[PDB]
């Protein structure tokens, strides 16, 4: 009845909602009135308590709160100003953290509860990406909630059972410079002493192969990089399944949403135009002239396969070349002929307009466009679809981002907050 | 300290220490610490040099030189119980601990409660053990963990049978047939209905007719993708893509229909699927030969540009006059909004409608102060401290017209 | 030679052993999936069943070897050489340690099937009880254990303990603290070892006083930390809290140390072992250890053997040594030199 006073409410309110154990609600309705510094602070707090008690989910979602704190900070000004860029890379580690501690909380789950002997092939594939995708990610930096030696055992069990040679002579050796409680040792001379006479060079199909690149990568490669050249690998958080994407960065000239229009109008007059098309003559080009070579090595592996001749896959070679002229990474700058010759389906852009009105976008392209993915905005996450509607469908909160599902009406009514 | 340079003794540096304490000096006590070259005490102050309230780190080298009582006053003159809560539990009393923070803190209550109930596990008394659990935020994992870690099974049955949860029967049949026993797991995994489990297990003897008939009358969405997973090595593709269009997999289905070449199936899965997929099939169907069923699926497909593209290659008239509505239709909702447009436009219909506080900040982060203050004026918006020293930066102004405008909003804040 | 015992229908017989020497076999020990072949010239074969191939070799093995016992499972061996010498191999660190304290004559030992660690050697009369602690901090440990009967007084090297076993009576193996003694008639004598008798033969329903310090004492010598925490908690002496949650620590034994330290009183070392409770980084949590009790050289030593030696330069500027904190923060980490140069100027 009154629309004049709003907060007056609120904070008896939010008082009251700290009381209870609805926490997340007084973090929020903190966010909304803009006192934050205690509300930082007991967040911290939830997250250490959170991280002690071995839930590392809540923890991963608190850092993410976290984060998106950060950035809300960063959204003061957009000067080259050094806090600018500070903050930056503590939102990108915090960001890293968060990712670490879901997948530690994955690995923990699978270790904790009593292993099958005859398991599903599925739950030890995803058991043994997520905990090769984590070992990759963190590497050395020892942050406070992973031990380090649950990681390694699980991947070298699932090795084990997966063939995997090389992997898990690499793991195990890392256990045994690891210290392990009295109960797991003799079994690791014992599983190291018989994996000494199998086979080894891994199994092939299993590793996996960088987009931009077509080369093969041990499992293991310092933190999350191919060793061919320097480009960031993508994993859907559900499965921990390598993504066929490639990143690439618009110009500072053009305007990206008149881009749109342009590029739209260009799919539509190039095809009943006389003049052909360059779309349909890259996939001409591509059914044409096929080269596809395979060359075996140890660890590695070489594909040869430059059949698709377009002009974003001629600028990527030479471009790659520069790179190894260089021995430098430079991100791709593309204009606007290249994106003429793309569509619209297959650009899965993450925005974080949402958090800060004008910070930054990232533009992805899928090389594969039989495979669909979806990317969520809120928490700007990659998943394919195929396990996607079976999650929404078994639970209506996406995971990472902890909110509610588009296909459900707002939940967050008066009553919510 | 040059008094106390002369002598030098380490009774004579915790004295110094136990001065410095009682007269509120911190440095002082960190160089008599660091004389007494006790490397325990120094962990501890760098550990708790991240407060601002030295009232803590006061505390914290009282507890370190052994000072109890005066410990807990400067915790109670700090209005800080999180710490003393630790140190309480540190201690040994855990009921006071527990009092402490149900009438304080309401927060680590549960953390108190497994640290007592870790406690009583270590005292080995389980009943305590297991109902500390049951007061604690989690015993579902716990407790058979424990339980197994003493390894006395009967007294976990009748947990189990008295709680009679699904997650514990899940468990306990994971265990059975840890141990190879079968049958009891199958029917604990009845009792949780898991029908993944019963799948498996039936599938590991290869018998497929039980499990075909539990999918049957279950209908369950990850029991026939199991069941289509194994059929793929069965040799049964038409049940496998059946079963895979009934468990929600629409890709794998019309992938492996389009592989096998079926034609009526994938436009039957397609207009029920996504919009990925009716693409992908509308694509695979310019490849077949009838471009004309193409064609219709790119019509009732969610992409119409194209739609119209191919409408004009087709020079057909009567789907082309429905598409051109459709397309000055997308025409319209595409002139709805713009993504820049989305930016200015936000922001100035934001201010139209109203809802002055959270457009504050906005103007905060613009600087126009005179904006900001005159829709708290206009609207009655409390104008708090924080408020003003957002507006007014505390730094000295660098020029004059900067103190001349930092007095003018001052004064018209007043 | 080999003989595979179900199929008689096979008509290839086994790979035969042994190269161009052709001499007799010293030592052969069959394993679930290994067999274990000693040589005269002194080298030690380890072979795959399934593979038929030598995996681990070792020719060198000190002057000479005479006898060899190896583990059921095959990842520990004993080696007994000439001049009655003893060594444990093993094959996953290919690297021996000598062994010290064993009598000459001595033909068998016994492993035990409960706890690896564990083993025994018979003596013509006597029998002797070995651990293998890898635990330990900087120390791989062998010892006869003792036996020892003064409060808390001494720790210091005594005769070993020694069981007594009748004349023409074996032993068939040692497991649970269970030895499978054989005497005429047919008679098997579980008995048991004069270290774990007094830790059988205790009972703590209404407790004792010089009894349960004696069971304090074995269970310290036997590293049974449950029992020493039990008997630790009867007895409420502030003292021996210390004392065991000293030895907890020595040992990496965290939770039974906390336990002690809390019971005692002090918070201040209860502090620090959670956050050393925290870090499971290996070198990092040595060197913590060697720092928290003890000297503080070592655990410097270990913390540059680990990877973060600028956890070793800041515990060295809190040691406050003007030369090994400024020389070791040039030599490593250079970009930290105004800090602590300006505590010097303090100084
Ligand atoms: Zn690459
Ligand atoms: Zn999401």
């Amino acid at each position: 009845a009154h629309p004049e006073f709003m907060e007056i409410v609120k904070l008896p309110y939010a008082n009251w909602l700290a009381k209870q154990d609805r926490y997340e609600e007084s973090l929020k309705a903190y966010r909304k009135i803009g006192k934050h510094d205690m509300a930082t602070k007991m967040l911290y707090n939830l997250s250490q308590n959170a991280v002690f008690e071995k839930r590392f989910s809540d923890a991963a979602l608190f850092t993410w709160m976290i984060a998106t704190e950060h950035l809300g900070l960063i959204r003061n000004m957009k000067a080259p100003t050094p806090e600018d860029i500070e903050n930056l890379m503590k939102f990108y580690q915090y960001r890293d953290d968060a990712e670490i501690y879901f997948a530690y909380s994955k690995v923990q789950s699978f270790v904790d509860e009593p292993f099958l002997p005859l398991s599903g092939h599925a739950y030890m594939l995803n058991i043994f990406n997520a905990a090769r995708f984590a070992i990759n990610k963190l590497g050395n930096r020892q942050l406070y909630g992973v031990q380090h030696s649950y990681l390694y055992y699980s991947l070298g069990k699932v090795s084990k059972q997966l063939e995997g040679y090389k992997t898990a002579r690499i793991c195990y050796e890392k256990l045994a410079s690891y210290k392990i409680p009295t109960e797991w040792s003799e079994e690791i001379e014992l599983s190291t002493l018989l994996i000494r006479s199998k086979p080894y060079s891994d199994q092939e199909s299993l590793l996996p192969i960088c987009n931009r690149c077509y080369n093969q990568n041990p499992a293991l490669t310092e933190g999350n990089r191919c060793s061919s050249c320097m480009h960031q690998f993508q994993n859907c958080f559900i499965s921990f399944e390598n993504l066929p994407l490639v990143e690439f960065k618009l110009d500072p000239k053009i305007t990206h949403k008149r881009f749109i229009e342009l590029i739209n109008s260009d799919k539509s007059k190039t095809q009943p135009n006389k003049k052909k098309k360059k779309a349909n003559d890259g996939w001409q080009e591509s059914h044409q002239g096929d080269q596809q070579v395979l060359t075996f090595n140890n660890s590695p592996q070489k594909g040869g396969n430059d059949n698709e001749s377009s002009p974003f896959l001629d600028k990527l070679n030479e471009v790659f070349e520069i790179q190894q002229t260089t021995q430098e990474y430079i991100p791709v700058t593309l204009d606007e002929n290249i994106v003429s010759s793309l569509s619209i389906d297959e650009v899965y852009w993450v925005d974080y307009t949402k958090y800060c009105y004008t910070a930054e976008i990232k533009y992805y392209k899928s090389m594969l466009t039989d495979i669909p993915l979806k990317n969520c905005q809120e928490c700007g996450t990659f998943y394919i679809l195929d396990e996607y509607e079976f999650e929404i469908s078994k639970t209506q909160k996406c995971p990472f981002c902890r909110s509610v599902d588009e296909r459900a009406g707002p939940q967050k009514d008066v009553f919510d907050f | 300290y040059k008094s106390v340079k002369q002598i030098q003794n380490p009774s004579i540096w915790e004295k110094m220490a136990s001065m410095c304490v009682k007269t509120k000096r911190i440095d002082v006590a960190e160089i008599c610490l660091g004389n007494m070259r006790f490397a325990r005490g120094s962990k501890a102050i760098r550990e708790q040099k991240k407060e601002p309230e030295l009232d803590a780190q006061l505390a914290m080298v009282a507890i370190q030189l052994n000072m109890k009582d005066e410990a807990v006053k400067l915790y109670e003159q700090s209005k800080r119980y999180d710490l003393y809560n630790k140190m309480l539990q540190a201690e040994g009393n855990w009921e006071k601990a527990i009092q402490i923070s149900e009438n304080h803190d309401r927060i680590n209550l549960k953390n108190t409660y497994y640290r007592t109930a870790q406690m009583y596990e270590v005292s080995n008394n389980y009943e305590q053990a297991i109902l500390y659990y049951e007061k604690s935020g989690t015993h579902v994992k716990e407790v058979p963990r424990m339980l197994l870690e003493a390894g006395q099974t009967e007294q976990l049955e009748r947990y189990i049978i008295d709680k009679n949860e699904k997650p514990l029967f899940k468990w306990w049949a994971q265990y059975l047939e840890s141990n190879y026993r079968i049958e009891l797991a199958v029917k604990f995994y009845r009792q949780s209905e898991d029908y993944d489990q019963m799948v498996r297990l039936f599938l590991t003897k290869n018998d497929v007719q039980t499990a075909s008939s539990i999918c049957s009358e279950t209908n369950n969405s990850a029991a026939c993708y199991i069941l289509a997973k194994y059929l793929e090595m069965n040799g049964q593709i038409p049940e496998a893509i059946q079963y895979y269009w009934k468990s929600q997999h629409y890709t794998q289905a019309v992938r492996l229909a389009r592989e096998k070449g079926m034609d009526n199936e994938v436009m039957s899965i397609s207009l029920q699927g996504p919009n990925q997929v009716k693409l992908q099939s509308a694509a695979y169907f310019e490849e077949k030969g009838f471009k004309q069923k193409a064609v219709e699926l790119y019509k009732k497909g969610g992409n119409l540009i194209k739609a119209y593209n191919l409408a004009q290659e087709e020079k057909l008239y009567d789907e082309a006059k429905q598409i051109a509505r459709q397309i000055e239709q997308e025409e319209d909702q595409r002139n709805k909004k713009r993504d820049p447009n989305d930016l200015a436009g936000i922001i100035d219909d934001f201010i139209e409608k109203g809802q002055p506080e959270r457009a504050v900040p906005l103007m905060i982060k613009a600087k126009q102060f005179e904006r900001a203050i005159e829709t708290c004026i206009r609207f009655n918006i409390p104008i708090t401290q924080d408020l003003v020293d957002k507006i007014i930066p505390t730094e000295p102004a660098k020029n004059a017209a900067e103190e001349n405008k930092r007095k003018e909003l001052m004064k018209l804040i007043a | 030679i080999l003989h595979t015992i179900q199929p008689n229908n096979n008509v290839k017989d086994q790979k035969f052993p042994q190269i161009e020497t052709d001499k007799a076999i010293s030592g052969i020990g069959l394993t679930n999936d290994f067999l274990i072949m000693l040589d005269s010239s002194g080298k030690i074969r380890y072979y795959h069943l399934e593979d038929q191939q030598f995996v681990v070799e070792y020719k060198p093995a000190d002057c000479q070897l005479v006898k060899i016992y190896p583990n059921f499972s095959g990842t520990r061996v004993v080696c007994f050489d000439n001049k009655g010498s003893a060594y444990l191999f093993e094959p996953a660190q290919e690297q021996f340690y000598p062994l010290e304290h064993f009598p000459q004559r001595a033909e068998k030992v016994l492993w035990d099937q409960k706890d690896p660690n564990l083993f025994a050697v018979l003596q013509n009369d006597t029998l002797i009880t070995f651990i293998i602690n890898k635990n330990n901090i900087n120390g791989t440990l062998i010892q006869p254990v003792k036996e020892l009967l003064a409060i808390e007084d001494i720790k210091n090297p005594g005769p070993p303990v020694q069981t007594i076993l009748d004349r023409g009576v074996k032993p068939l193996t040692l497991s649970n603290g269970l030895l499978k003694c054989f005497t005429p008639s047919g008679s098997i004598n579980g008995q048991n070892l004069t270290s774990h008798s007094y830790l059988g033969s205790y009972k703590g329903r209404d407790d004792t006083d010089q009894g349960h310090y004696r069971f304090f004492l074995q269970n310290l010598q036997l590293h049974k930390y449950n029992n020493c925490l039990i008997a630790a908690q009867f007895l409420h002496n502030a003292v021996l809290y210390k004392e065991l949650g000293r030895k907890a620590l020595e040992f990496v034994d965290l939770d039974v140390a906390l336990k002690s330290y809390q019971l005692a009183g002090s918070l201040s070392m209860v502090m620090t072992i959670q956050s050393f409770q925290h870090i499971n980084e290996k070198n990092i949590i040595y060197g913590n250890i060697a720092m928290i009790l003890g000297q503080y050289d070592l655990a410097q030593e270990l913390f540059l053997k680990s990877s973060q030696p600028i956890l070793a330069l800041e515990m060295r500027s809190d040691i406050q040594d003007y030369l090994t904190a400024l020389n070791l923060a040039k030599s490593i980490a250079p970009q930290e030199e105004p800090f602590i140069c300006r505590r010097l100027a303090f100084q």
